[PDB]
């Protein structure tokens, strides 16, 4: 199986390979004459279980500002119960007929479905990370819009002593992301694009020296020195919303849960 | 000092793995 980050991978195994096999095990039609033991106490765990997940996601709900939050852990709420519910069943009808097909089916189902909505709250709470870090990407964006307003040289101090720790704390936040990607690509080049933006960001200080020196002087090398500020600035930007989008990939080789 | 919604998740993938180490 492949994971989004290594936290879910360490949530969803090893049940996850579990299902996986028993479904080629099971695919459907089960003919093998065999009886399942009593799931009776094993069930009621998982059932126990469930209901304390529910509990506890309800707590964001009931807590958070976050609108994509309260629309989507709800759903995640029902596929978890309904599937709990099939495997209550299933264990009721195997304990009364432990040769049954069709209950060792609703026992895979139930299973699947309690799989699918862990994986789906593991998801809600990753985008949630995810459009944490954006939002320091894109403050950083806007922050680079007023390099070009900048004209003396008080203000070019007052401007990197707020932009310097800004991309501090964004390196930092990638940093702490790209560490759990299970995709080795999309690691490689959020390292890539984050040493690209702070290779740039000195390069981008001493371009608004020069410009803030020209304007000063009022001499010829004015519009020069805008252009090769402005240059910096494409890049840097261009940079981080490379950033932002692999941020937001799902390699097509994800399982799906 | 609340359980978090990856303790609680990981409770049920555990009691998930149980169960159908049974099968
Ligand atoms: C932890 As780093 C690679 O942003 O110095």
């Amino acid at each position: 199986p492949v994971f989004h980050t290594r936290t879910i991978e360490s949530i969803l195994e090893p049940v996850a390979q579990q299902i996986s096999h028993l479904v080629i095990m099971h695919e459907e039609g089960e003919v093998d004459g065999k009886a399942i033991p009593d799931l009776t106490a094993p069930v009621a765990a998982v059932q126990a279980a469930v209901s304390n997940l529910v509990r506890v996601g309800k707590e964001t709900v009931q807590t958070t500002e976050d609108q994509i939050l309260k629309r989507d852990m709800p759903p995640a709420f029902i596929k978890v119960e309904n599937a709990c519910t099939k495997l209550v069943q299933a264990a009721q009808m195997l304990q009364s007929d432990p040769y049954s097909v069709p209950a060792r089916d609703y026992l895979i189902d139930g299973s699947r479905g309690i799989l699918s909505g862990t994986s789906d709250l593991l998801l809600t709470f990753d985008e949630a990370e995810v459009r944490k870090i954006i939002r320091v990407c894109k403050g950083i964006l806007e922050y680079l819009t007023v390099a070009e307003v900048v004209e003396t040289m008080e203000d070019l101090v007052t401007y990197t002593k707020n932009l310097g720790p800004g991309m501090t704390k964004m390196a930092k936040m990638i940093d702490e992301r790209q560490q759990e990607l299970t995709h080795q690509e999309h690691r490689v080049m959020l390292v890539n694009s984050m040493n690209t933006v702070k290779e740039l960001l000195p390069v981008l200080i001493s371009a608004m020296k020069i410009f803030v020196t020209t304007k000063n002087s009022k001499n010829q090398g004015i519009e020069e020195a805008l252009k090769n500020r402005n240059f910096t600035v494409e890049k840097m930007s261009a940079e981080i919303n490379e950033i932002i989008r692999v941020l937001q990939l799902t390699s097509w080789d994800e399982d799906a849960w | 000092t609340r359980e978090t919604i990856f303790e609680a998740s990981k409770k049920v993938t555990n009691s998930l793995s149980n169960l159908i180490s049974l099968i």
